[PDB]
RNA sequence: CAGAAGAAGCACCGGCUAACUCCGUGCCAGCAGCCGCGGUAAUACGGAGGGUGCAAGCGUUAAUCGGAAUUACUGGGCGUAAAGCGCACGCAGGCGGUUUGUUAAGUCAGAUGUGAAAUCCCCGGGCUCAACCUGGGAACUGCAUCUGAUACUGGCAAGCUUGA
RNA sequence: GCUAGUAGGUGGGGUAACGGCUCACCUAGGCGACGAUCCCUAGCUGGUCUGAGAGGAUGACCAGCCACACUGGAACUGAGAC
């Protein structure tokens, strides 16, 4: 059965992008709108929306940059049987800086720069290149 | 300016009515030592006339490689048939530390320090294959600002 | 204060005594996945009140038998 | 601990001149600098990249005249120290008080400086020092010894030096036979033949 | 009884003693409670050749420590400054 | 394997048997030469390779090689044994040391004496 | 003070692996870590000349880790190479759609105590240098307690309908 | 599968001290697939070797802790010893 919507929704962006895909769209939680608002502002993705009131339904718009889709890698680390958290002083650089890894903190989902400067560790939801 | 190494000969055969046939393979890199880098593969009768139909196809076959001062932008995986390879950048006076066939690429690409692994089949002409693929997989900062839409700032900032 | 621990009854046969499982989470030291670990205590239960199933509250003491050193505070939840 | 048989020999396989002699006549014309020693010497040798290695750090090791033992100490001090490792090496080698002297011209070649230091007639900030792996500072003055600056072989060498290049980072006063190490020595100011990143490219096979 | 002494260290023919308290009957490089200096008796000029902590010295001897010859020497060169 | 079968039963590591075992983790051991005599190797090879049945100060009874060209060594001769098979010959996994105890060097070495217990000529 | 005067050996040289020729022998004698070598033109056996590597040491044996991603947590596999139970039901166990509130167990932050000294590492100091000795720091990645954070996981309460 | 002083309780005794430490009576309990019981091997640690790391191996010298003193058993003296 579905116990992973995270790795799902991650999944649903590789595929999509790996498709060609100019949207994706996939059952919506508070989780995977607050990734999404991640990844957007990280320019990973064009555009998110939330549509519908009793069943939302999440839409995230890709992007392509020269033919190329911009998600180069998208994986899950933590994962239900398997959860990782990391303190501030050990949070994971994704290629060298040159990528995020989505992390939960106590002040909310953010990229790992992002706790670093706030100081804080958490759960290492995501690498995204 | 073109720097060519020869990586490996090898003598290979087939049979036919009246016996076995040799013939050799050679294969070799090509590099200006400044990011670019190409690998051919030559079959003769002879060994010289391999190698130089191997150089031959090399200089035809090269790609660019995006180098930061003499080593790699990030860690990169490589993978091809049987060989998968693992490189990283190093600090400078570190050398290049990987095998021979890996090295022999890297030199004429013009990484001066890496560090490198190869695991799995260790075929030359696999794993060459493979060392191409990831320092041609390799990508820079500019690349990803400008993918990104962001700037080389915003990407390496706080 | 003092230290504390809180448990759940799975015995309480004995007069005057309880068997304590008090359950820890704990991450494994080579494949890192938390997992579960159960501490049996027994515990010194006066007016024997507790039963079994119920969610109860304890502290170390002096020694009272040869296999009790902890005795019951109280009774968070009854079954 | 020291070698002690033919001189040329080692810079015939070296295939260069190493600064074995004093410098009078001219290596072509007492040796076969071009021809490698030994009966099968006119070979080519095709050396593999191993071999292309240990030549490298054979010929800085004939250079400076240290042993293996000593050198890979040099090395692991070298990775120890901050910074390029194949750079250090080369600065922790010239900072050793036998060639700190045969650069300050006190010694013809580094074996002569080397027995001026074993032999007692080298002073460091005014005391002997008789070990030739000692390691000199910037600052410190190396001088000649009072009772061996009547020694001819070392006006021999004072006017064999200035036949040479002149190192910038030491300042050397030949009249009272005395010098300051002004400094550690830059890569710039070394040799361009010596390609330090095969010797540590051979200490991680 | 608790002490104040000095364990020999260093090397052969150039001691280094380490200043410890320490319950007596322990052996003399052996448990401590507290190091509280050193003494180089071998000690080059412009060296530090001797340095102890006068307060905690102090705070053990007031809780009942008791100090060697040596020590008490060293104490009093300390204090002649 | 997942992380949860790992946890149940971790994985185990395979445990190596010594190829001399009789040597019982010792450089070497003593033994009393019970049979000395010659063997035929298996092919390709040809020979009259030199053995020795010995029994050693363990209670190990082995069979070494006598290396070098010519031996003294008969029965009941106490020699030295090392580790180290003769690939050719069907278990013989031992080398007697020559120049240790009864077992004498071999004549006229010049080259690689230390291998075979041949002292300095006086030339 | 005297006089170069008292002071160099060991292994290796077909490939891996730096270093090649002659003579002797002729599947013999022998070598060998493996690939293998030896059959009358042996760079592989034995001697010699030459050479290579280490050097007051050099080789051999034993033993541990490495290379071995060859027990794979980092970091592997299972159609045919070794490997999917013959097929199921199902307890324990592992895992758990979506919203709100609450709790603060996991998690995260800070502080305090402890984590002996020595050892390792960094910056220095003393033995002519070095080994060695030594000052200060860092580290000891842990445990406990207190105070906070509440996104995620867990507990509790109330729901929702898209799984069932 | 193991355990009858076995698990707990009350009372007496005992120890410098809590305690089945011991005795009498009562209850019928206690441990165990989160591996009890049984069998083999083993002094433990700071550390050491190796490894890029994670790990793997190891515990000689130096220091902390434990145990033993020809073998088995026992107490006496003493602040402290079996
Ligand atoms: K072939
Ligand atoms: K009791
Ligand atoms: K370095
Ligand atoms: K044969
Ligand atoms: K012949
Ligand atoms: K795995
Ligand atoms: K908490
Ligand atoms: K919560
Ligand atoms: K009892
Ligand atoms: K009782
Ligand atoms: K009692
Ligand atoms: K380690
Ligand atoms: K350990
Ligand atoms: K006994
Ligand atoms: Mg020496
Ligand atoms: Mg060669
Ligand atoms: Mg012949
Ligand atoms: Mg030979
Ligand atoms: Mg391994
Ligand atoms: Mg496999
Ligand atoms: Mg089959
Ligand atoms: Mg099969
Ligand atoms: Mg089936
Ligand atoms: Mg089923
Ligand atoms: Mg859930
Ligand atoms: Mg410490
Ligand atoms: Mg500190
Ligand atoms: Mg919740
Ligand atoms: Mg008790
Ligand atoms: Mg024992
Ligand atoms: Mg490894
Ligand atoms: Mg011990
Ligand atoms: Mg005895
Ligand atoms: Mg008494
Ligand atoms: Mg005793």
């Amino acid at each position: 059965s579905m116990q992973d919507p995270i790795a799902d929704m991650l999944t649903r962006i590789r595929n999509g992008q790996a498709a060609n895909k100019a949207a994706v769209t996939m059952p919506s939680s508070k989780l995977k709108v607050a990734i999404a608002n991640v990844l957007k502002e990280e320019g990973f993705i064009e555009d998110f929306k939330v549509e519908g009131d009793t069943k939302p339904e999440l839409e995230l718009t890709l992007k392509y940059f020269q033919g190329k889709a911009v998600v180069e890698s998208i994986q899950r680390v933590s994962r239900p049987g398997l959860r990782i958290y990391k303190r501030k002083d050990e949070l994971p650089k994704v290629m060298a800086g040159l990528g995020i890894a989505v992390v939960s903190t106590s002040k909310g989902v953010m990229t790992d720069r992002a706790a670093r400067q706030a100081g804080l560790g958490g759960e290492i939801i995501c690498y995204v290149a | 300016e073109l720097q060519e190494k020869l990586i490996a000969v090898n003598r290979v055969s087939k049979t036919v009515k009246g016996g076995r046939i040799f013939s050799f393979t050679a294969l070799t890199v090509v590099g200006d030592g400044n990011g670019r880098v190409g690998f051919g593969y030559g079959k003769a009768r002879e060994v010289p006339a391999a190698i130089q139909k191997a150089m031959e196809k090399a200089r035809r076959n090269m790609i660019n490689v995006a180098l930061n001062n003499g080593t790699l932008q990030h860690p990169v995986k490589g993978v091809h048939t049987g060989s998968r390879v693992f490189m990283q950048p190093a600090s400078e006076g570190t050398g290049i530390i990987a095998g021979g066939a890996m090295r022999a690429v890297l030199e004429v690409a013009g990484v001066h320090n890496v560090l490198a692994k190869a695991y799995g089949s260790t075929n030359p002409i696999n794993v060459v294959r493979a060392t191409i693929d990831g320092l041609e997989n390799m990508n820079s900062p500019e690349m990803v600002a400008a993918k990104r839409g962001k700037s080389v700032e915003e990407i390496l900032g706080k | 204060k003092i230290r504390t621990l809180q448990g759940r009854v799975v015995s309480d046969k004995m007069e005057k005594s309880i068997v304590v499982a008090i359950e820890r989470f704990v991450k494994h030291p080579i494949y890192g996945k938390f997992i579960k670990r159960t501490t049996k205590l027994h515990v010194h239960d006066e007016n024997n009140e507790c039963g079994i199933g119920d969610v109860v509250e304890i502290r170390e003491c002096r020694p009272l038998s040869k296999t009790k050193s902890w005795t019951l505070v109280r009774v968070v939840e009854k079954a | 601990a020291r070698y002690l048989g033919p001189k040329l020999k080692l810079s015939r396989r070296e295939g260069t001149d190493l600064f074995l002699k004093s410098g009078v006549r001219a290596i072509d014309t007492k040796c076969k600098i071009e021809q490698a020693p030994g009966q099968h010497g006119a070979r080519k040798p095709r050396l593999s990249d191993y071999g292309v290695q240990l030549r490298e750090k054979q010929k800085v090791r004939r250079i400076y005249g240290v042993l293996e033992r000593q050198f890979r100490n040099y090395y692991k001090e070298a990775a120890r120290l901050k910074g390029n490792t194949g750079e250090n090496l080369l600065a922790l080698l010239e900072g050793r008080l036998d060639n700190v002297v045969y650069r300050m011209g006190f010694g013809a070649t580094r074996a002569e400086a080397r027995q001026l230091v074993s032999h007692k007639a080298i002073m460091v900030n005014g005391r002997v020092v008789n070990i030739a792996s000692y390691q000199v500072s910037p600052n410190d003055v190396v001088s000649i010894r009072e009772k061996a600056k009547k020694q001819s072989r070392v006006k021999a060498a004072l006017e064999l030096a200035e036949q040479r290049e002149k190192p910038t980072w030491l300042e050397v006063d030949a009249g009272k036979m005395e010098g300051t190490f002004k400094r550690k020595p830059e890569r710039s100011d070394l040799s361009a033949d010596i390609n330090e990143h095969l010797i540590v490219e051979l200490y991680s096979k | 009884m608790v002490t104040i002494r000095l364990a020999r260290h260093g090397a052969k023919k150039r001691p280094f003693y380490q200043v410890v308290v320490a319950d007596s009957r322990n052996a003399r490089n052996g448990r401590f409670i507290e190091r509280v200096g050193f003494f180089n008796p071998i000690a080059s000029e412009k060296e530090e050749g001797t340095r102890l902590d006068l307060d905690r010295i102090a705070h053990w001897v007031g809780q009942g420590a008791t100090i060697s010859d040596r020590v008490a020497a060293l104490i009093k060169e300390v204090n002649k400054a | 394997a997942t992380v949860n079968q790992l946890v149940r039963k971790p994985r185990a590591r395979k445990v190596a048997k010594s190829n001399v075992p009789a040597l019982e983790a010792c450089p070497q051991k003593r033994g009393v030469c019970t049979r000395v005599y010659t063997t035929t190797p298996k092919k390709p090879n040809s020979a009259l390779r030199k053995v020795c049945r010995v029994r050693l100060t363990n209670g190990f009874e082995v069979t070494s090689y006598i290396g070098g060209e010519g031996h003294n060594l008969q029965e009941h001769s106490v020699i030295l044994i090392r580790g180290g098979r003769v690939k050719d010959l069907p278990g013989v996994r031992y080398h007697t040391v020559r120049g240790a105890l009864d077992c004498s060097g071999v004549k006229d070495r010049k080259q690689a004496r230390s291998k075979y217990g041949v002292k300095r000529p006086k030339a």
